């Protein structure tokens, strides 16, 4: 039949989707919970710091919703009727792999940097917007990701 | 990352001794420590504690300042044994490793109370019962160091630290066991930085490392501030005593082996930060366990590591203590300075 | 397809376009993670230091938009019909600026850490630690050149 | 010989259900039920095999009668 | 407990010329000092 | 010494020798990457993915259960009021294998009997793939969402014994983590959501 | 009423005046340890071996024990209505000993003739009242009915559960004079669970109400239409009842409005008579009452789990010990089948009641203590406890203080 | 169109499934020999100082 | 032999089968060490709470049974010519027992050791390990059914 | 040969009959050095407990005989013309008795260390290793039951 | 294509434009890394020596100038029906200058990190660590000579 769509093709849209989700949660739960650590290591001490402590573990939540829409924009493209040529499916293996590890390696700088942030905020309160200045740093690896993640999805159907 | 593979040996150990930690006194209880009277009193504000039953039978006139620190002291030690016992592998070798600087210190009192010619119960007793090694009453024979190392203390684990200390071949006095005994703490910590740096995991790796640094500093400064008293020391026989480790090695130790008086110790300190804000003032003594209460205060606030058995062993020493000089404070009405005693928490 | 244009051609370029990203995403992770964990640990004594410190995290962030400029500069020359050489070309590009920005964002990171912590106790030293990282800095961007001037021949007279 | 009381009742009770237990079924192997042999499997003859189970239910009966005269005696 | 600790310590004191010799006492000794039952032995140690 | 690296080592030369011969040959084409999928069984590939779904997920499950419930044993010696308030930290990594059991139930009631004839059409081989990748999916975020529950439901446990006012503050944290299981299971379900039946 | 206060009194005492869980857990404990329990034999022994504590209270109350048969004594009527409704629950489930009963006459007919060897079908010719059928016992298709029946048994009975439970904080609301909370909480969490998981029962019991065969219509899937309601809303594939293109996106844009109803008018009222610590406690309690509606309507599965499994290895170990006996004529065959007998009775008394009794019995302690006590029970009160005069067991206090 | 005579599909379906059994087989191994007995609860020591 | 039915098929049976009882005895195995490891370590000093702390041993016992049963269930389903269908099946319902049993021994010997030696100084916590080693041993369970799920569905309409 | 019976086919069955006495012979191995360990190590001081904590020992030579029972029953159905079906049974009963005896000669070997150790110096602990060793013993036992209920089907209607 | 001219033959050419940079950069990376900490070491105590230590990141640096030499070189050479040989040459010049900058990079690292940290203490020592990084300097020049004589003889009488 076609040259263009063998029927082999939908395997790579899929790994597109699996890298893409996998990947982005990993990085989401190691920033959550060596974050969380740090948080409750200074619980004992000074349990009135917590509740404004937890900008890394709210930060470090997004990256498994930039995982979660680029996943269902893939998956929203597969169909076992349409026509789905191979290179809308390596088009979806590159828009997983982009998201899934800038996603992990944003995880894994806010979850270093609010550990010890947030458990050297004890001593000092002035610490506390070079905390949020250096995880808005750490936070837009992710958004770059998926920003390539998106064009190459309006790419590759065409 | 570190507490993933953690807990499948440590988790409980990790747990009990936060469990031990929750009942460390702040400072509310050392303020009505203070406010006893009597030594009953401070017996029946003790009751009330993480130490409770603690002095239950024993009576109620032969409770003396000697006794409180006696059965304060076995608490702890009942309590680390059995942390020992619960643990294997590489904890099992760090808590033997925490066993060995008691063991040292067993050593130099042995032979020290050896050559006075004392007794061996004398000498038995008051020689803290954590670092015990079964040969350890058989160094009150045979004066001579030699006579010593041939016979016991290769079989003891102590045996890889006396690669310096056979440079003089005579009998001992009481400043050649000093010099024995610098030389065996410092091949001792060096030996403990080498063993943490290789095979005990990151959060705990850095934090033993910065505690052995201040223990190391804390050392260096003390045979600085004591090795210019009545003799001759050739700084290359100085720079012998004083550990590779810390973070005024480099080149600190350097000025501190090359100095005369008290104010060459000052200019020797002063480039270091941390250091220079101890020696203009009173106590120094007390910088030192301030400085020590806060790193290790510091130390809790990792949650998958080892550094917090070290951490709440000396929180827990500190404790002791400051219930001993509050305790010597009632006993002898003298009022006037019990509240140096030192609360982090 | 065609023999100088076979069907597997795009997934050279779709691997390209994703690793450069990729690798120029841990590149600035590691550096930003590195010399936060050095500011954090500077300036709980010096909270007047702490927006001075910041540049060490800011030239690892632009070793990231280096990768995401090669990335839609690769991104928009894929196509279903394209050969072998615009393929090769792109692969080569990625993994050019990708490893170039990972080993400048290693070099950042422990430098700023290492500068960080020292001028904490000698104001003298920043300018000498803007020095070093200028001198990382400009590795990450010889990775981007390469990578420019191989896109700039990915499309010219291709059959 | 030396207490054998903590073990009488281990075995009285064991013979106790035992026999009721091998009777029922004893009793719904003679009446071909079609459902202990309704199939292909296991049992073909019927009967032949109610012999031996109720054969099985008097041994019980006889450890029964042994073993609860022996707790008898405490 | 104490029999090898012994051995050791007079073979590495009398450098090689030991004939220690130990037979065993089979009952717990009772102590009165501590509370431990304290399996015991005999030793005999000749030199000159 | 080394031995692991030894042998990837040994892999990687081979591979890069065999690959390169198969070039030198002018017969790269034989390493067939893509006939490989056609000419395999979507059988296969539909039973490792729901194999692999739950048991990933229990595994995720069993390793986060032994790290709260270690520590939790531990600090109750001296507070041993904190079982029956954390055992929702034991909760929370329970519903991870109770997600995979949801996900083997919804893909088990596609694994009817194909014919012989267009045994390898278009559909069935889309069904063997979105399968075995939903699977997968699903069973990697369970994996990994009941790890960081567990971490902290360790460290929950013992903020709670220290007091009883801070396992409030830290459960909250857990409400976080636990979410991640719940968008794979979403994700999960949707991939597999136009798969149709093997006829 | 003693030993289940002491089970609900071992979570959390209740605040003042407020439902006691201790009073509907006397019945609801024993029947969901029912459901995973369910044969007469084994609950026949569970009662035998209670009425052997029960028909002696007061010889045992007056020994010293230790521990274990402690918790055997003090709850004895635990353990009489754990079996007794254990031998309801496995008569429903037509087994004994991991065997049929026939006692009435089957609603299947077999053919006429068949060779033997033949796969066949039978026909349906009526209804069976009361139980399971017993032309369901070998049949080679019959987990494939079973499975799908008791699922479905146990979502019913847990949404049942959970609908039950949650009616007690509308009869807190309304007697501590909190006119706010029921506005503000019982109102949103009640449109918010019933119309997406009350729905779903009410589609299980009209699927079974519906003959399809007769109608022409195809049977569709619930589960397929439930994933659908949310990650496809609009599109049917197999029609259910007239009018459901419709009453799907209305339930979902009920249950979308409820999550800003609710996290909104308990706050914003505290704020017109916001503060931050009602507005954050507000946000936490309706992400986790939300997020808990599908993970504890998930957690109902254990009925369905549990009951498969005791029935499966209580199969095997028939099929596996006492059933190879049954071939063996001669004076072997004897002492064969009291041996295995033997080896029989002490694996079904050791292994398949004490320690899947014990299972089970924790688990539906578990479906009280965290699905049903977390939407009514409150939490936080000091105890009773009144200075009273007690023997003072000498032994106790020496351990006491040393 | 067949992919090998030699490295046929089913050969490789079989060698598939087989390296992933081992791979899990060697990982629980090496769970198993990380396994330690804690020797200092089953010893006894006197120290005549206690 | 046939397309639908090849000569390969009773391979992944067979590899099913052993694998449910390999797995599975891996993790009672280690449930049963390391819990008794952590019980004659209690014991020396509580001898009379010997036979109160065997319940661990017990629980990871019931995980080695689970794999008998899966085991059995699927050996009395091989022959020679049966599809590829049945076979994957068979592999399927092998590796969800296995290593879900495999998943549970190992939670059940952690919780058991460190629960026996935090009930050797706390007598209210015995009860709080028997809850967590019930929701340890649910996941043997939970695999369990997954492979009685599969395992009906092997011999259906398969031609 | 036969599509159904090829030539490669008595492969699978000497691999199956070696690889049951070689994983029983390292479990059996593997108890036994343990054990002996702790029996030398304990028997210094109470040399009266010396042939009382020999059980170990014997428990782990148990699994050895086991692996050669297994071997023995798959070594006489060997043969030049069986099929692929008989040698992969075969192989499947081997690696289930091999795989499940190791597992059962680790536990084996662990406890028995621990409990001749803690039995020194506590003689009511004696029966508690007893029972966690016959809770090791039967995972062998199992592991030999579906290599029984394997091998019993290995020749069962062959063509 | 043709046979001397096949269509793989832009791939060789692109992974040693690639690897050029690549390798100089992560030596670069790692002598600038080594010798900037060995500089923030050093001058905490003596700050007027410090840009007089700045010579081992510049001799660093140089390497990477020397990658994007032969980087770009390589790339105005490429072409879609370019030969086998010159594929192989431009691999080859590529990874001798990659490799040998990555040597000398690591060497410059080591010796200035020594040879600032001794010269802190040592006036006289700044000449031995200047000729030491001479000589350290010459490889990666060894290596850019290879380089630009193998991609001199790239495109000489290729059919």
């Amino acid at each position: 039949s076609n040259i263009y769509a063998p029927l082999y093709a939908p395997f790579f849209g899929f790994a597109g989707c699996a890298a893409a989700m996998v990947l982005s949660c990993l990085g989401a739960a190691i920033g959550t919970a060596k974050s969380g650590i740090g948080i409750a290591g200074i619980g004992t001490f000074k349990p009135e710091l917590i509740m404004k402590s937890l900008i890394p573990v709210v930060m470090s939540g997004i990256l498994a919703i930039y995982g979660l829409v680029v996943a269902v924009l893939i998956a929203g493209n597969l169909s076992p009727t349409e026509d789905y040529t191979l290179f809308n499916g390596f088009m979806h293996l590159s828009c997983g792999l982009c998201v899934g590890f800038a996603c992990l390696s944003s995880g894994y700088a806010i979850g270093m940097v609010g550990d010890v942030g947030v458990r050297k905020y004890m001593h000092q309160p002035r610490l506390f917007v070079g905390i949020v200045l250096i995880l808005i740093f750490s936070e837009v690896l992710g958004l770059y990701g998926m920003i390539v993640a998106l064009i190459l999805n309006t790419r590759g159907s065409e | 990352m570190e507490g993933v593979y953690f807990n499948i040996d440590n988790g409980f150990i990790e747990g009990v001794v936060r469990g031990y930690r929750n009942g460390l006194l702040s400072n509310n209880q050392y303020i009505n420590l203070t406010q006893c009277d009597t030594l009953e009193d401070l017996k029946l504000q003790l009751s009330s504690t993480d130490y409770g039953n603690f002095l239950s039978s024993v009576s109620s006139e032969s409770l003396t300042t000697s006794l409180i620190q006696e059965y304060a002291s076995s608490k702890l030690y009942h309590e680390f044994n059995y942390i020992r016992d619960q643990s294997s592998g590489s904890t099992r070798k760090f808590m033997d490793y925490i066993t060995y600087g008691y063991m040292i210190d067993n050593v130099a009192l042995m032979i020290t109370g050896t050559i006075h010619d004392r007794d061996k119960g004398e000498i038995l007793q008051r020689c803290h019962p954590l670092g015990w090694f079964d040969t350890l009453p058989t160094l009150s024979v045979a004066t001579d160091l030699e006579s010593l190392y041939e016979t016991v203390l290769v079989d003891t684990p102590l045996a890889p630290y006396f690669k310096n200390c056979f440079d003089t071949a005579e009998e001992l006095d009481d400043m050649n066991i000093e010099i024995i005994r610098n030389k065996l703490y410092k091949a001792y910590l060096e030996d403990f930085y080498n063993f943490v740096t290789e095979e005990i995991p990151e959060p705990a790796k850095e934090c033993m490392q910065t505690l052995l640094g201040f223990e190391a500093d804390r050392r260096s400064i003390n045979i600085a501030l004591n090795s210019l008293q009545s003799s001759d020391i050739d700084p290359d026989l100085k720079s012998d005593l004083l550990p590779n480790i810390g973070k005024l090695y480099p080149l600190a130790t350097f000025h501190l082996a090359q100095a005369q008086d008290f104010e060459g110790v000052r200019a020797a300190l002063a480039n270091v930060y941390e250091y220079r804000g101890f020696l203009e003032t009173g106590n120094l003594e007390d910088h030192f366990y301030q400085l020590e209460m806060e790193l290790c205060r510091d130390a809790f606030t990792q949650q998958f590591a080892i550094s917090t058995v070290w951490a709440w062993m000396k929180s827990k020493e500190q404790e002791v203590r400051n219930i001993t000089w509050i305790a010597e404070c009632i006993a002898q009405n003298q009022r006037e300075r019990i509240n140096n005693y030192i609360s982090v928490y | 397809m065609t023999e100088l244009c076979p069907v597997y051609a795009p997934f050279f370029g779709a691997i390209g376009c994703a690793s450069a990203i990729i690798f120029t995403s841990l590149g600035a992770a590691y550096g930003t993670a590195k010399s936060g964990v050095g500011i954090c640990a500077t300036c709980v004594l010096r909270p007047d230091l702490l927006f001075k410190n910041i540049v060490p995290v800011i030239m690892a962030g632009i070793i990231a938009i280096y990768g995401l400029v090669v990335s839609v500069l690769v991104c928009y020359s894929l196509g279903q019909k394209q050969a072998l050489y615009t393929g090769f070309i792109q692969l080569g590009a990625g993994l050019s600026v990708g490893l170039s920005g990972l080993a400048a964002g290693f070099a950042i990171g422990i430098v700023g850490d290492a500068g960080v912590r020292g001028s904490s106790q000698q104001p003298r030293l920043f300018v000498g630690m803007i020095l070093i990282l200028i001198f990382a800095e400009v590795l990450g961007l010889y990775g981007l050149i390469v990578a420019l001037l191989l896109n700039s021949r990915a499309t010219q007279d291709v059959v | 010989p030396v207490v054998s009381t903590g073990k009488a009742w281990c075995c009285t009770v064991l013979s106790a259900f035992g026999v009721v237990i091998l009777s029922v079924i004893a009793h719904l192997f003679n009446t071909n039920h079609e459902s202990f042999v309704g199939s292909i499997n296991d049992p073909e003859d019927g009967p032949a095999v109610a012999h031996t189970v109720y054969l099985a239910a008097l041994v019980y009966l006889v450890f029964f009668v042994f073993c609860g005269f022996q707790v008898y005696l405490a | 407990d104490k029999v090898a600790t012994l051995e050791q310590i007079l073979w590495r004191v009398l450098r090689g010329n030991l004939f220690f010799k130990t037979v065993e006492i089979e009952q717990p000794v009772y102590d009165v000092k501590t509370r431990e039952y304290k399996h015991k032995n005999a030793f005999i140690v000749f030199s000159h | 010494f080394s031995f692991s690296h030894f042998l990837y080592y040994l892999v990687l030369i081979v591979v890069i020798v065999y690959g390169l011969y198969k070039l030198f040959t002018g017969h790269g084409s034989d390493i067939n990457f893509g006939k490989f999928l056609l000419r395999t069984s979507p059988y296969m590939w539909a039973n490792l993915g729901i194999a692999l779904c739950v048991g990933l997920s229990v595994v995720g499950a069993a390793w986060g259960i032994f790290i709260t419930g270690s520590s939790m044993i531990g600090a109750g010696v001296r507070a041993p009021r904190i079982t029956t308030k954390n055992l929702i930290s034991i909760i929370f990594c329970e519903v991870v294998a109770i997600y995979g059991l949801i996900i083997a139930i919804v893909f088990s009631s596609k694994l009817t009997v194909a014919t012989a004839e267009n045994m390898y059409s278009k559909s069935n081989l889309y069904t063997g793939y979105s399968l075995f990748w939903a699977g997968i999916t699903v069973g990697a975020s369970n994996l990994i969402c009941g790890i960081a529950v567990g971490i902290t439901g360790a460290t929950a446990a013992i903020s709670d014994a220290a007091d009883s006012a801070l396992f409030v503050k830290i459960l909250v944290i857990e409400i976080f983590g636990s979410i991640l299981g719940l968008l794979g299971l979403i994700v999960g379900l949707l991939m597999a959501g136009k798969a149709s039946e093997f006829q | 009423t003693a030993g289940f206060q002491s089970i609900c009194d071992c979570y959390g005492i209740a605040q003042y005046r407020e439902i006691n869980a201790g009073l509907p857990t006397i019945v609801t404990f024993p029947f969901m340890f029912a459901i995973m329990f369910g044969d007469m034999g084994h609950g026949f022994l569970m009662t035998l071996a209670a009425l052997s504590l029960v028909l002696n209270e007061k010889k045992i109350n007056k020994m010293k024990r230790g521990e274990i048969f402690d918790m055997a004594f003090t709850g004895r009527y635990i353990i009489l209505l754990m079996g007794v409704f254990s031998m309801y629950t496995g008569f429903l489930y037509n087994d004994i000993f991991s065997k049929t009963m026939t006692i009435f006459k089957s609603g299947w007919k077999w053919p006429d003739h068949w060779k033997k060897g033949e796969s066949i079908t039978a026909t349906s010719v009526g209804t069976y009242p009361i139980g399971l059928d017993w032309a369901w016992h070998g049949t080679e298709n019959a987990l494939l009915f079973s499975n799908s029946y008791k699922m479905k048994l146990s979502i019913l009975m847990g949404f049942i559960h959970m609908t039950y439970s949650y009616f007690f904080s509308l009869a807190n609301h309304l007697y501590f004079n909190s006119m706010i909370d029921i506005i503000g909480n019982f109102i949103p969490g009640l449109l918010f669970m019933q119309g997406i998981f009350g729905y779903l029962s009410v589609c299980i019991v009209y699927k079974w109400a519906v003959d399809w065969v007769k109608d022409g219509k195809p049977a569709p899937g619930l589960l397929n239409m439930l994933i659908n309601m949310f990650l496809s809303p609009g599109t049917i594939d197999d029609e259910l009842y007239p009018h459901q293109a419709k009453v799907q996106v209305f339930l979902l844009l009920m249950a979308l409005v409820c999550i800003p109803w609710l996290l909104l008018v308990k706050p914003l009222h505290f704020k017109f008579t916001d503060f931050g610590d009602i507005m954050i406690h507000q946000v936490i309690h309706t992400i986790e009452f939300c997020l808990n509606c599908v993970s504890h309507t998930a957690s109902y599965l254990r009925l369905w789990a549990l009951s498969l499994a005791h029935a499966q290895l209580s199969s095997v170990l028939w099929t596996m010990t006492i059933q190879i006996a049954f071939g063996f004529r001669g004076f072997v065959g004897v002492f064969m089948t009291v041996a295995l007998f033997a080896m029989w009775f002490a694996l079904t008394c050791a292994v398949l009641v004490l320690m899947e009794g014990t299972s089970a019995m924790l688990h539906s302690l578990r479906l009280h203590w965290v699905e049903s006590m977390s939407k009514f029970f409150v939490g936080e009160g000091l105890p009773y406890e009144p200075f009273a005069f007690e023997y003072k067991d000498m032994e106790v206090a020496v351990a006491s203080a040393s | 169109d067949i992919l090998s005579s030699i490295w046929t599909e089913g050969l490789l379906m079989c060698l598939i499934v087989s390296a992933l059994l081992l791979f899990i087989l060697i990982v629980a191994l090496s769970w198993i020999s990380n396994l330690d007995i804690t020797y200092g609860a089953l010893e006894k020591s006197t120290n005549p100082i206690k």
